[PDB]
RNA sequence: ACCCAUGUCCAGGAUGAAGGUAAGGUAAUACUUACUGGAGGUCCGAACCCACGCACGUUGAAAAGUGCGGGGAUGAGGUGUG
RNA sequence: GUAUGAGUAGCGAAAGAAGGGUGAGAAUCCCUUCCACCGAAUAUCUAAGGUUUCCUGAGGAAGGCUCGUCCGCUCAGGGUUAGUCGGGACCUAAGCCGAGGCCGAUAGGCGUAGGCGAUGGACAACAGGUAGAGAUUCCUGUACCAGUGCUAAUUGUUUAACCGAUGGGGUGACACAGAAGGAUAGGGAAUCGCACGAAUGGAAAUGUGCGUCCAAGCAGUGAGUGUGAGAAGUAGGCAAAUCCGCUUCUCGCGAAGCAUGAGCUGUGAUGGGGAACGGAAGUUCCUGAUUUCACGCUGUCAAGAAAAGCCUCUAGGAAGAGUAGUACUGCCCGUACCGCAAACCGACACAGGUAGAUGAGGAGAGAAUCCUAAGGUGAGCGAGAGAACUCUCGUUAAGGAACUCGGCAAAAUGACCCCGUAACUUCGGGAGAAGGGGUGCUCUAUUAGGGUGCAAGCCCGAGAGAGCCGCAGUGAAUAGGCCCAGGCGACUGUUUAGCAAAAACACAGGUCUCUGCAAAACCGUAAGGUGACGUAUAGGGGCUGACGCCUGCCCGG
C-alpha cells in the first residue's frame, strides 16, 4: 500500500489552525505564510 | 425579519410539479431555522404552516476562462400548508 | 496446587500451573473494582523507559485495605480471589458494620474465619496490630514503614518476616530477604505468611503466556550493534570483550552496588542481606 | 516499528488432554475396559495474513508486481477507528 | 524550440456477431436477438475518502492511448426534504487542553479541579408508492417518544396528594472456548392458481413454464433461561435515609411468584403487493442456519472499560398535583453519486491496495471446486496471415537424471471407505508412516434401519447379493510424493518494507547480580512520571537457551 491514506480528522488535528495557534512553533508558521502572502494558511 | 429571512422562491419544474400539493419551494438565509421558516411564511402570507422542510446545498464550481469560484451556498426550504388554509400563488 | 500437563504437544511437554483450590468465588466485588490501563513502560513523555513490559490480558484494580485502620470491628472472610495485579490471593471480609473490603490472604486463612485489628487482636493469621504491641519470634506480613500509610513491605506469595527484638521506639525485623531492620512501633503488621506458597514452582511453559502476563521479549546485548549496547558487535559470536558485563547505560551489571552511598535509611538498617 | 483504549474477523472438517460416571477388580487401593467430556502457541484446509522456490517482467500493467506452486490460519493471530 | 531513432516500440490481463436505427460520417453510439464472463463475485448495501463526478438538454475543439454521433469531457439549467436513520444539543475511554498550582536562563514543561474527545454505552417508525434525478426523510396508511395548552373528572394545603439531587446505593457492566437445544431467515418438494399444451421420432398428461405474500406498533401468549421470600436490629455507605450492605430468626426449593425472553396467534388487513388497466393462488410438508434466544448454560485461566441513562433512597422543594381524551408542538449537520472502483490511496480511465453487513442452487463437510440463479459485465484499438525467435500451455517413440552447482523446473502423488502399519520415543507421538484394496449404473429397494409427524406423507440411506457397460467408474475440476541416514537449531513464532527466512532473534527453563520502597534501573534541567497503583515466590540488568546426564582446575592479573 501506499502512503497518503486521508482523513480528514487527522488532517486537521495535525496540520489544522488550531494546532498551530496551540504553540509557539506554529504560530510562526503561519506568520512565515503570511509573510510569502499564501492564499491558504492551513 | 421574515422579508430577509425568506429571500426568493425556487422557481423550476420540480417546484411546480410540486406546488399543487401545496408545497412552496423557498430560498433562505443560510442561517436561518425551520421554525423561523414556518413562523415568518405564517406572518408574511397569512397562511398556516403544517410542516417545514429544509435542505443545505453546497456551491457549485464554474468557470469563465482562467477564473473558478463555487457559486453561493444555498438553502432551500419546502414550506407546506394546512389544506383548509389559503394558496401562496406565484 | 499445582497441575502438570501432559505433554500433548510442545507448547504443554512442561507446562504446570495452578488447580486454584483456595479460591471460592470467580465474581469479585464491584463496589470495589477499580479500573487499570497498560502502561507499557511508557511515561509521562509517552517514551519506553522500562522496558520488557507490554500487551497482556486486561485486568481491574482490586482495592485492597493494607491499613487496617478498622479497629476492634470483626470482619468475617467471606471468600478468596484471584487477583491478577498480584501474586498473592486476596480474601473478602465483611465486617459486622456492613463495610466490605479485601485483604492480602494469609497461609491457613480459611473462609468463614473471624478477623481483627488493633491493640485487643489476639495473634491469629489475619489480624493486624502495631509492632509494639507483637511478641517477638512471631511471622508477620504486610508490614509498614510509616504509621498510618499501609503495609507496604511483606506482601507477596508466600512471603514473611520474622520479629527479633525492640530498641525502644522501633522494633527489628528480618525481612523475607534477610535484612534486619529497625521499624517504628506504632507501624502496624499482619500475623501469618502468604496463602500463594506454591507460586514459584510454576513452569510457564510457553511464551506466549507469558505474553499474556504482559511481558515483552528480552533481547541480549551481545547480538545487538555497538550503537545499540557496549556489549553488541563482533565478527560472530563475541565474549564479553569488556572489563566487566555492563547494561545498555554502562554502568556495571555484576556485583556493583547501586544503591545510593549517602542514604538516610542506612541507620535503620541493622544487617544487609 | 513499538504501544494505548475501543471494536471487529477467522468456511468447514479432524484428533480426542485433564476430569467425571458406570461395569470389572480388590480386604481397600491399585489397575483395566467402555462411555462422557472438550483441552491444545494441536492437525487438515479456504477467506485473511505472510512471502519459500521458479519463471515472466526488467525505457515494467506495476519505482518491488503477475502466474504456477508455498507457510500460518483460536493465536506470541489478523485488521479497522482514534 | 526542433530534430534523430520512426511511422518505430506500445496502444495496459478477458468473446464477440449480425441485423435494424440515428447520423455529414459508424468495428466502436442506441435497440433487438443469439453467444460468452463473474457469481463468498466481476452481485446488493454501506463506512472512510473524493466532492458534483448524479439527472436532463445541447455539443465534439481538447481529454479518452484507436474511433466516436458517446463519456466520469465541455457548456447551460436542475437535483440531496428526517421529532424516530447516523453525529450534536446525552455519556464517557485512550489521549488532549488545563483556572489556580509545582517546576524551570527565557520561551515554556508537568499537572489538580474542570472540560473536550468515539472506534464504545444510551436513545422513539414501520410497510408500500415514487417512469429524470431523494427516501425508514417526500406521499399514502398505521404508530411510537418528549412536551405543551383545552376540556372532563379526581385529589391536596402546611404534622403537608406531588416532584425528588448537584449526594448515597443497585443495575448498566462486559473475557475466551466448548456443547446441546428452541425458534426463525433461508432453501426445496408436493398442493393451489394462471398460461401453454409443443417445431424433429414420442407424450392431453407421472406433461412444460411462472408464481404459490405482507411489516412496525397494539392485545394476548410463550421454547425457555435466570433467581429464593418475609419480619426484626443496624459501630458502615463525607451529613440523612423507609434504599444498599451486614447480622439474627420464621417459612423453605424441579412449586410458585418476579425479572427478562426469542418467536408465535389475532389485529394492523373490507389495505398494500402480485402472475393475466385490473387482479387469480398464497395451503401442507422436509431440510435448516455462521442469525436470534445468548456469554443463556458449562468449563478454563490469561481473571476479562468508564460515565451517563434507568430503579430506588433520603437531603430538599412544595400549592398545586397527576388520570383519560383531545389538538398542537418537536431545533442544528449529513443525506446527490462513486464506493474491489475509470470517481478513494497509487503522477495514468494503472493487472496493485481499500473496513464491515448480506452473500442463493446441484453434487458437496465446505464461503473449497465445476456449472449456474437473482443481478451485473462483454473491460476504450482493430482484421488477417497463421514464419522463425520469445512467452504461457498441451502431448510425445525407446531409455529414464546419463542433465545439472544441485532432480532447478516439470512430471508423479492427491478425495471417501477398508485392511495394515517399523526403528525410535520426552509414552503424547512417529502416523495420512509405509504398503495395498474398493469406488460407476440397474434390480432386489416406499429397503434393513433411523429422523419428523396425530396420521397421511417428507428427508438420511447399512451391509449384501444378483447382473450391465466401458481402456479407465473421487471417469471432469478441486484435494500429500514417499523412504533411509546425517549436521544445526528443541519446539509454535520473529527477522534485513524493496537480494539474505537461516544454523541468526525470541521462547519457556537455568544461573549470576543488584534492589528495604520516596527500591534499584530509566526519561527529563527540575517538577513530574514509568517501575507500580507493585513490594524480594516481586522488580531491573547480564549470560545461557526445551528435556536428559553433566558442567572440571586456576583468584597471579
Ligand atoms: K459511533
Ligand atoms: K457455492
Ligand atoms: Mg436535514
Ligand atoms: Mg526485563
Ligand atoms: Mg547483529
Ligand atoms: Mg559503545
Ligand atoms: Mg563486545
Ligand atoms: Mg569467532
Ligand atoms: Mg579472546
Ligand atoms: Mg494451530
Ligand atoms: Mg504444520
Ligand atoms: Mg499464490
Ligand atoms: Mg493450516
Ligand atoms: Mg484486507
Ligand atoms: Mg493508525
Ligand atoms: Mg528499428
Ligand atoms: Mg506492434
Ligand atoms: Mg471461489
Ligand atoms: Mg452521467
Ligand atoms: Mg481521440
Ligand atoms: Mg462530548
Ligand atoms: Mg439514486
Ligand atoms: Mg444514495
Ligand atoms: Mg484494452
Ligand atoms: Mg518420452
Ligand atoms: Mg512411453
Ligand atoms: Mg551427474
Ligand atoms: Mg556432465
Ligand atoms: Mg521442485
Ligand atoms: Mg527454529
Ligand atoms: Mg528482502
Ligand atoms: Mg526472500
Ligand atoms: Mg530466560
Ligand atoms: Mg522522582
Ligand atoms: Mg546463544
Amino acid at each position: 500500500k501506499r502512503t497518503y491514506q486521508p482523513s480528514k480528522r487527522k488532517r486537521k488535528k495535525v496540520h489544522g489552525f488550531r494546532t498551530r495557534m496551540s504553540t509557539k512553533n506554529g504560530r510562526r508558521v503561519l506568520a512565515s505564510r503570511r509573510r510569502k502572502g499564501r492564499k491558504v494558511l492551513s | 425579519d421574515a422579508r430577509d429571512i425568506i429571500k426568493r422562491p425556487v422557481v423550476t419544474e420540480e417546484s411546480t410539479s410540486i406546488l399543487d400539493d401545496k408545497k412552496y419551494t423557498f430560498e433562505v438565509d443560510t442561517r436561518a431555522t425551520k421554525t423561523q421558516v414556518k413562523y415568518a411564511v405564517e406572518e408574511i402570507f397569512d397562511v398556516k404552516v403544517a410542516k417545514v422542510n429544509v435542505m443545505n446545498y453546497k456551491g457549485k464550481l464554474k468557470r469563465m476562462g482562467r477564473y473558478a469560484g463555487y457559486t453561493n451556498k444555498r438553502r432551500k426550504a419546502i414550506v407546506t400548508v394546512t389544506a383548509d388554509s389559503k394558496e401562496i400563488q406565484f | 496446587a499445582i497441575k502438570k500437563y501432559k505433554p500433548t504437544t510442545n507448547g504443554r511437554r512442561h507446562m504446570t500451573s495452578s488447580d486454584f483450590a483456595e479460591i471460592t468465588t470467580s465474581t469479585p466485588e464491584k463496589s470495589l473494582l477499580r479500573p487499570l490501563k497498560k502502561k507499557a513502560g511508557r511515561n509521562n513523555q509517552g517514551k519506553l523507559t522500562v522496558r520488557h513490559h507490554g500487551g497482556g490480558h486486561k485486568r481491574q484494580y482490586r482495592v485492597i485495605d493494607f491499613k487496617r485502620n478498622k479497629d476492634g470491628i470483626p470482619g468475617r472472610v467471606a471468600t478468596i480471589e484471584y487477583d491478577p495485579n498480584r501474586s498473592a490471593n486476596i480474601a473478602l471480609i465483611n465486617y459486622a458494620d456492613g463495610e466490605k473490603r479485601y485483604i492480602i490472604a494469609a497461609k491457613g486463612l480459611e473462609v468463614g474465619q473471624t478477623i481483627y485489628s488493633g491493640a485487643e487482636a489476639d495473634i491469629k493469621v489475619g489480624n493486624a496490630l502495631e509492632l509494639k504491641d507483637i511478641p517477638v519470634g512471631t511471622v508477620i506480613h504486610n508490614i509498614e514503614m510509616k504509621p498510618g500509610k499501609g503495609g507496604q513491605l511483606v506482601r507477596s506469595a508466600g512471603t514473611s518476616a520474622q520479629v527479633l527484638g525492640k530498641e525502644g521506639k522501633y522494633v527489628l525485623i528480618r525481612l523475607n530477604s534477610g535484612e534486619v531492620r529497625m521499624i517504628l512501633a506504632t507501624c502496624r503488621a499482619t500475623i501469618g505468611q502468604v496463602g500463594n506458597e506454591q507460586h514459584e514452582l510454576i513452569n510457564i511453559g510457553k511464551a506466549g503466556r507469558s505474553r499474556w502476563m504482559g511481558k515483552r521479549p528480552t533481547v541480549r546485548g551481545s547480538v545487538m550493534n555497538p550503537n545499540d549496547h557496549p556489549h553488541g558487535g563482533g565478527e560472530g559470536k563475541a565474549p564479553i570483550g569488556r572489563k566487566s558485563p555492563m547494561s545498555p547505560w554502562g554502568k556495571p551489571t555484576l556485583g556493583y552496588k547501586t544503591r545510593k552511598k549517602n542514604n538516610n535509611s542506612d541507620k535503620f538498617i541493622v544487617r544487609r542481606r
